[PDB]
């Protein structure tokens, strides 16, 4: 009898109290410790949809290497790559700026 | 003063634009969306994704502003 | 079937023959075949300007299409659905079907024939409510990129749609800039001449000349699409401009004297004014 | 009894404060008694059972096994949960209680509390078997 | 915004698909095709990207080296496979181009061929004597991406060459695991029926049965014992 | 009931008065007489029907069939009675009441629906029973009775609008507002046409559109049209049903009386010979005429007789007495003078009159404070 949407965010699943995780509240539970290929492909697809893409940019190495070494705030890293591409050295962003943004932070 | 974004999509935009359909199928739309893991950050990318996908009022948190010297302000604030 | 329908002869027995093909396909229990036959059939009814059984059987097709595989096939019938709903002039359902077609065809790469048709239709959809002419012009631009040099009628109607949507915002300079191009020079014909007359009448701000363009060229403008309403809307727009131009400084004046300059009848003028 | 949210770093000490409280309470009870009829019953869904076994290395305790969703134990409590909410007489609780073994009994309470919301949303004054079935499906979507 | 994709004139001309101006440029100067941009590529790469047959046939007629690579090591064959153009592949393979050429991540053109879901390109590439069992720097074959994008026909034509399914990724995930992760029943049953070993464990020590949900690993094991 | 026999029995109006349509009407009346136990309704309508020669033949079978079915329903009721259950007795009494609506007995249906009304476990089922009284209420054409249970079930809802429930109820509101002459307040009722679907229980979709097109075209002015139907795609979709409606709308919107008066005969013939639309056939015509006249005289002040006679395509002598009556009885605009042989108005209904709009309520308030002074001391 009301319209609202409440989403939750937590780092670990062993998080312990009698409030949020009580059965009957959350109808969706997703464990995401180690991002897979599909999720990376999609999350890079939505961020390459708005931003200008390129044919030289490969999604394979970026769906591969981060699966081994996984960092946080991917979109923020992409924004850092945008800060690398705001230097007006190159019109179209390439895999160089991405790899650099990955190795730097 | 493929499965992740689909599940989230069906847990967010589908309950938004569809009501009578859920009344027909007899399935209550899930309110919550859960994340996990130390490498996974989230909390930003997904929110902005929903923001671009659907146009509505979104509430972002600056952290806890309800912890102060005055404990009576909080309930009234969240009620407002 | 396609090569037979391209001949355009005896369309009366064609639909019945299609029914025989569907009955036979159902007899041999082939789902994809009869689905394709119905997909062509709804197009036949779309060309027959019948929105009843086309939408009904189209919906019945969608029901079994959504449950099965090959979502790429749904893009076509949903596009045609947007087309017939555009013929019925319904914004919400056509927009919903458009968005559905987009989120369906996002993963699978569509051919330049079907892909450009999406943007081509979308441009007309945005041109219906006349929200933003820029985005629409972009859609017609991409549609022109997809329809480029595949066929002569598709190309000339593509540039026709371009000049139309771009003259909706009334800038004849860019029209001249486009028709001055060598690339669109070989695609020129009797179709773009009327558009040049419209652009000329727009830049010269002439009424009777535009009426002449609606007079001599109407033999053609005979096959003109539903956009004729928008053309009449532009005509009535310029008419409104003139009416708020010459009448405004005159509080009370002779009607025949002020109509002497426009050299047209006062009937339709009085009608539009009173309206 | 806590499943939801903790820091586990400073929160472990925060819980250790309460554990120390019940520790000194048990030290008072073991020390002397002002009056009878004094007991304490706790619950833990996690390794803090073993942590309590570390805090209480087999000193004073009473152990009772608690399997989740045992059965016959599901039926009566399902009836209890069916006392408050409106339920028809044409529903079979047996098979729907036996439809979720090997997991837990909280799924049943979820099925119920949701079935109330299902009945309220479907504008039904009563709850049916199909409702319980769909609820079972929904709560088994997570697990 | 948009604009020129490169500083060089001949590259932008090759990308624009202008035949007469490019031929005029070559006839005027023969050293223009040997020039390199900031992306370390030539007009041939952009020509193969554009999908024009006449231009690349003319260039290959001039005898331009196909072994030329950029800073990222991208070969024209990779771009041709990514473009989804059959004629370009026919030309390159017709000139004797190396199919063993590797890029920055060491991914063979077969990977991009299975990525764009191009059957003809993959078949023609594997017909030239290419090795389907070849591994990249990440130690993964094209079967991984093929099973990841849910392509049955791709895996099928990859099995036409009798490619080994026993290739193990450095992560420990077999193509069967990716087939179960994609929740593809047909692909899983097929691969299992082809003799794929389900006893291979990853770094997470997770059996393929535990990977799939909905009792899919059960019928997989049923296909194993059956 | 929800059966087509309701409409078949609703055709009795056009079955009775005209002798032209009294052939096919009694034809499908007699044809549908063997369905849904139509014996009693056409037995009561027998006065408008043929002789007793072929009449008494089927009566013997229908009367025993009715008794058998009724006693079977009683048997099922007894089987449900003295037993543990809720929805069983509810559905039994409901179906029994439905059959009581089929035979055409209002008393039995009344007491049965009253019993199941007392047996209602919820307000939703109660509303369903209310609707069950409404569907037969359309046939019995009662007024206060059908509004009584709806006014009673109006308060204390709290469950919000449903899909087909609130929709069908909205349709009922549209119908009782079709019966009454209320328009402006009923203009919000047909806005639900988007979610409306084909209904064989009461009225078909195309029939509903055909019924509401009158109030939409007449009672609503041009700004209302542009705000609702012109902006909406509903009429755009349903104009393909018949070529007549589209022409009727376009001719009125373009202010062309030439084709309008030519097709006016069809509109008049379609207006009459209707169940609930019969008594209002005099009102809609006059209202549309005075609305058209007010619309034409809105943007026009001085009108010559020639252009008017050419526009309406009718004689001057008729519009003479027409406007002459629309002066006193019509009360639309100011006095018209024929001295110049040209229609010329003034209409100072704007400036002073806008301030003079409150003189009526002011005089009424004067009488009302005279009443307030009348309450004083006694």
């Amino acid at each position: 009898n009301v319209n609202v949407k409440v989403i939750m965010a937590t780092n670990r699943a062993d998080t312990l109290d009698p409030a949020l995780l009580r059965p009957g509240r959350l109808d969706r539970k997703i464990e995401f410790p180690l991002p897979d290929r599909r999720q990376k492909r999609l999350i890079f697809s939505t961020i390459t949809s708005k931003m200008n893409l390129s044919e030289e940019v490969d999604l394979e190495d970026y769906v591969a290497r981060p699966d081994k070494i996984s960092g946080a705030d991917i979109n923020s890293i992409c924004q850092e790559s945008g800060m690398l591409a705001v230097r007006e050295n190159r019109y179209i962003v390439l895999a160089k700026d991405f790899e650099k943004a990955y190795k730097t932070v | 003063p493929d499965i992740q974004k689909q599940e989230v999509r069906e847990a967010v935009e589908l309950p938004l634009t569809h009501f009578e359909l859920y009344k027909q199928i007899g399935i209550d739309p899930p309110r919550g969306v859960l994340m996990y893991g130390p490498p996974g950050c989230g909390k930003t990318m997904l929110a902005k994704a929903v923001a671009h996908h659907t146009t509505a009022a979104f509430i972002r948190v600056v952290g806890s502003e309800f912890v102060q010297k005055y404990l009576g302000e909080g309930p009234r604030m969240v009620r407002d | 079937l396609d090569l037979f329908l391209d001949m355009e002869a005896a369309t009366g027995q064609e639909v019945e023959l299609c029914l025989e093909c569907i009955e036979w396909a159902k007899s041999e229990k082939r789902t994809f075949l009869r689905q394709a036959l119905e997909a062509r059939l709804v197009s036949l009814y779309f060309d027959t300007k019948r929105y009843q059984e086309a939408l009904h059987l189209g919906s019945q097709l969608l029901r079994e299409l959504k449950k099965m595989d090959d979502k790429a096939l749904l893009v076509e019938v949903q596009l045609l659905e947007s087309k017939t709903y555009h013929a019925l002039s319904n914004l919400p359902k056509a927009r919903a079907a458009l968005t559905s077609a987009r989120t369906t065809a996002n993963a699978i790469y569509c051919p330049p024939k079907l892909q450009a048709t999406l943007d081509m239709q979308s441009g007309i959809i945005h041109a219906a409510e006349e929200k933003d002419w820029k985005t629409a012009y972009s859609y017609f631009y991409e549609a022109f990129e997809g329809y480029d040099s595949i066929d002569s009628p598709k190309a000339i109607t593509s540039l026709k749609y371009m000049l139309l949507c771009k003259i909706m915002l009334n800038t004849p300079e860019d029209v001249q800039a486009l028709v001055s191009g060598k690339l669109a020079l070989r695609y020129a014909g009797r179709q773009t001449e009327a558009l040049k007359c419209v652009a000329q009448a727009s830049k010269n701000r002439s009424l009777a000349d535009f009426e002449k363009a609606l007079t001599d060229y109407r033999a053609e403008l005979r096959d003109d699409p539903i956009i004729s309403t928008h053309l009449a809307k532009l005509y009535d727009n310029l008419l409104e401009q003139n009416l708020i131009r010459v009448i405004e400084p005159f509080s009370r004046v002779q009607i025949e004297h002020i109509s002497s300059l426009i050299k047209l009848s006062k009937a339709d003028v009085e009608r539009k004014l009173s309206q | 009894d806590s499943i939801g949210s903790s820091r586990l770093e400073g929160g472990s000490g925060g819980d250790s404060e309460v554990q120390r409280t019940m520790l000194e309470l048990l030290n008072q009870l073991d020390g002397f008694e002002a009056t009878k009829n004094i007991k304490v019953i706790m619950a833990t869904n996690r390794i803090d059972i073993l942590d309590s076994a570390l805090l209480r290395p087999g000193r004073i305790d009473r152990k009772i096994e608690f399997p989740p969703p045992n059965e016959e134990a599901r039926l009566d409590i399902l009836k209890i949960h069916s006392r408050k909410m409106n339920l028809t007489r044409g529903i079979n609780l047996r098979k729907i209680a036996e439809l979720m073994p090997g997991a837990s009994g909280a799924e049943v309470k979820g099925v119920c509390t949701e079935a109330g919301m299902y009945a309220l949303r479907e504008r039904r004054v009563h709850v049916t078997q199909e409702d319980f079935e769909m609820a079972v499906a929904k709560v088994m979507q997570k697990d | 915004m948009e604009g020129c994709v490169s500083n060089l004139m001949v590259c932008n001309l090759a990308y624009s698909g202008k035949l007469e101006e490019l031929k005029e440029s070559i006839l005027a100067d023969k050293s223009l095709a040997t020039r390199t941009d900031q992306d370390s590529r030539t007009a041939l790469h952009w020509a193969c990207s554009a999908g024009h047959t006449e231009i690349v046939e003319f260039l290959l007629q001039l005898g331009v080296p196909v072994n030329d690579k950029d800073d990222a090591g991208w070969s024209p064959l990779h771009i041709a496979a990514s473009a989804g153009r059959d004629e370009i592949v026919k030309a390159l393979l017709g000139k004797g181009a190396q199919v063993n050429a590797v890029n920055q991540n060491g991914c063979t053109p077969l990977h991009y061929a299975a990525s764009k879901n191009r059957h003809e390109i993959a078949v023609m590439l594997l017909e030239g004597g290419a090795n389907p069992d070849a591994k990249d720097h990440y130690e993964a074959t094209a079967m991984h991406r093929a099973a990841a994008k849910g392509n049955l026909k791709m895996i099928h034509i990859l099995l036409y060459y009798k490619a080994s399914t026993n290739i193990q990724d450095t992560e420990g995930n077999t193509p069967l695991h990716l087939a179960c992760d994609e929740e593809r029943v047909e692909e899983a049953k097929l691969l299992v029926s082809q003799g794929a070993s389900i006893y291979i464990e990853n770094k997470e020590e997770k059996t393929p049965l535990q990977v799939a949900k909905g009792g899919l690993g059960l019928i997989l094991k049923r296909m194993v014992e059956g | 009931p929800k059966n087509p026999d309701l409409r078949i029995a609703q055709l009795r109006f056009l079955l009775s008065l005209p002798e032209h349509r009294g052939d096919a009407a009694v034809r499908d009346e007699l044809m549908a007489a063997v369905r849904d136990n139509n014996m009693a309704p056409y037995y009561e309508a027998l006065c408008k029907s043929l002789d007793w020669q072929i009449d008494v033949d089927l009566l013997n079978k229908m009367k025993k069939a009715n008794e058998d079915e009724l006693k079977r329903l009683d048997e099922e009721l007894e089987d449900a009675e003295k037993n543990l259950g809720e929805s069983e007795i509810r559905d039994a009494m409901m179906a029994k009441a439905e059959y009581l609506c089929r035979i055409g007995d209002k008393e039995g249906a009344l007491t049965a629906f009253r019993k199941t009304y007392d047996k209602t476990v919820a307000l939703g089922h109660r509303l369903d029973i209310v609707f069950y009284l409404l569907r037969i209420g359309l046939f019995y054409m009662d007024n206060d009775l059908i509004t009584r249970n709806t006014e009673k079930a109006k308060s204390l809802i709290e469950e919000g609008g449903d899909w087909d429930r609130r929709n069908r109820l909205k349709v009922y509101q549209g119908l009782y507002c079709v019966a009454i002459r209320d328009f402006k307040q009923a203009a919000e009722l047909f806005l639900d046409t988007v979610s409306t679907f084909t209904s064989y229980e009461l009225m078909d979709y195309k029939t509903f559109v055909t019924y509401t097109v009158y109030v939409s075209m007449i009672a609503l002015e041009r700004p209302d049209l542009r705000e609702k139907v012109i902006k909406g795609a509903e009429i755009l979709e349903v104009l393909h049903s018949l070529p007549a409606v589209r022409q009727y709308l376009f001719s009125l919107y373009e202010c062309r009386y030439s084709v309008f008066f030519q097709s006016l005969a069809v509109v008049e013939q379609e207006m009459k010979k209707d169940w609930l639309f019969a008594p209002h056939y005099r009102y809609y015509v006059r209202e549309m005429r005075i609305h058209a006249y007010s619309q034409l005289l809105e943007s026009y002040r001085s009108l010559t007789l020639g252009y008017m006679a050419e526009a309406f395509g009718v004689g001057v002598e008729f519009i003479d007495q027409e406007l002459s009556r629309f002066i006193a009885a019509g009360r639309l605009h100011c006095k018209i003078d024929k001295v110049n042989e040209i229609v010329e108005t003034n209409r100072p209904d704007s400036k002073n009159w806008q301030y003079q709009e409150t003189i009526k309520k002011g005089d009424l308030l004067l009488n009302r404070v005279q009443k307030l002074s009348r309450v004083i001391n006694m």
